[PDB]
């Protein structure tokens, strides 16, 4: 009934940038909530990103800070990472998921989407 | 202590049903049940009400 | 600049408000009316330092 | 020119339509002879006095 | 009768007050008040009409 | 002073924020229609009274949703009289007095 | 007090109708909406009853 694309991934020397997309169909909406996690390999899922429906409580982790902005677009019913600064642990697999962030009761991350990769590295992919 | 479990984002999911978790912390519970399994993404979904 | 010293002290004094202290708590005109309003006030025979 | 009484007179100069919601200008109107042509009708939201 | 619909929740998680602002936030307590707040000022007004 | 608000929380005046000239607000002609009729089992002619508004007005509102070329037959009827209730349309006015 | 209660928001956001539905998509709209029009249709029901 869902489905999320992503896109914009690949690899760049350190000290780049870059920028993934990530497009959402098939949510009634209301109070949409949609984030990136990062997977490291030989990890679990962290935490990246979040953001509402014009909500903007945003989420950054403690070390993300600064170098990633998070951007969104309802009339495409798409969201984007802005990555900035790439220092090497940021070469993993990034995941958009959506959800609903209530203030009243919580967060669930419902659907997942296919994910693209990310590599922090001096030769390329 | 529910605070320290909600202010960690280490979880995926933390949805409450009857209670809003920032005021867990307040409240005192008669009996308290912790029920633990393992399921794929996709189906995370599906432990909710209805 | 300067910080000129010549400090002394004196024990506060006060007076009575009266009536005084209203003003228009909005740009709406009213003819031959009372109007009921909350807002930021200064309360009648109130301290008033000096 | 009323053909009244002047005890109906009083009565009807005593009981004044003034301070009484919309109605007062209603009756002002209904009493106006120099402002002519006073659609003074269509006061308010929706609310008609027949 | 008055009294007692008191103990009514009107679609609320419960009928006392202090209970429902000691589990819920702010926009899901003004949500629940809301319907306790509607129910209890029908109540009242049939008492009234009667 | 920008605009003005009378008893009952209604605005009615308002100054124009470009020449500073104030100007009365008054809600544009409203009231209720009654069909004047003498029965199904007599006649199906029937008179409209407009209850509040000047026989001014219907005539300029003929292109009215509810006024439709059969509307409008009505509603331009030569028999157009202001009363105190209203405009009636349709009514014959006559000089002598009957029983209501 | 009738024409009053119409500068009273029930609940929503505001008590006139062009900025809920200047300010909201339709889905909330509509909801803000309703339960303005529940308000005034009390009120309108208590003026009829007395």
């Amino acid at each position: 009934q869902v489905q999320l694309v992503e896109s914009g991934g690949g690899s760049v020397q350190p000290g780049g940038s870059l920028r993934l997309s990530c497009v959402v169909s098939g949510y009634t909406s209301s109070s949409r909530y949609m984030g990136w996690f990062r997977q490291v390999p030989g990890k679990g899922l962290e935490w990246v990103s979040g953001i509402k429906r014009d909500g903007t409580n945003t989420y950054y982790a403690d070390s993300v800070k600064g170098r990633f902005t998070i951007s969104q677009d309802n009339a495409k019913n798409t969201v984007y990472l802005q990555m900035n600064s790439l220092k090497p642990e940021d070469t993993a697999m990034y995941y958009c998921a959506a959800g609903s962030w209530y203030n009243q009761w919580g967060y669930s991350m419902d659907y997942w989407g296919k994910g693209t990769q990310v590599t922090v590295s001096s030769s390329g992919q | 202590d529910y605070s320290v479990l909600y202010n960690s984002a280490s979880f995926s999911t933390f949805k409450c049903y009857g209670v809003s978790p920032t005021k867990l912390n307040d409240l005192c519970f008669t009996n308290v049940y912790a029920d633990s399994f393992v399921i794929r993404g996709d189906e995370v979904r599906q432990i909710a009400p209805g | 600049c300067v910080n000129l010293t010549t400090r002394t002290q004196l024990p506060p004094a006060y007076t009575n408000s009266f009536t005084r202290g209203v003003y228009y708590p909005d740009k709406v005109f009213r003819s031959s009316v009372l109007h009921s309003t909350q807002d930021l006030f200064l309360p009648f025979f109130s301290n008033v330092t000096w | 020119p009323s053909k009244r009484s002047p005890i109906e007179d009083l009565l009807f100069n005593k009981v004044t339509l003034a301070d009484a919601g919309f109605i007062k200008q209603y009756g002002d109107c209904l009493g106006d002879i120099a402002a002519r042509d006073l659609i003074c009708a269509q006061k308010f939201n929706g609310l008609t006095v027949l | 009768t008055l009294v007692k619909q008191l103990s009514s929740n009107f679609g609320a998680i419960s009928s006392v007050l202090n209970d429902i602002l000691s589990r819920l936030d702010p926009p899901e307590a003004e949500v629940q008040i809301d319907r306790l707040i509607t129910g209890r000022l029908q109540s009242l007004q049939t008492y009234v009409t009667q | 002073q920008q605009f003005g608000r009378d008893i009952a929380d209604t605005t009615d005046a308002v100054r124009d924020p470009q020449t500073l000239e104030i100007l009365d607000i008054t809600p544009c002609s409203f009231g209720g229609v009654s069909v004047i009729t003498p029965g199904t089992n007599t006649s199906n002619q029937v008179a409209v009274l407009y209850q509040d508004v000047n026989c001014t007005e219907v005539p300029v509102a003929i292109h009215a949703d509810q006024l439709t070329p059969t509307w409008r037959v009505y509603s331009t009827g030569s028999n157009v009289f202001q009363t105190r209730a209203g405009c009636l349309i349709g009514a014959e006015h006559v000089n002598n007095s009957y029983e209501c």
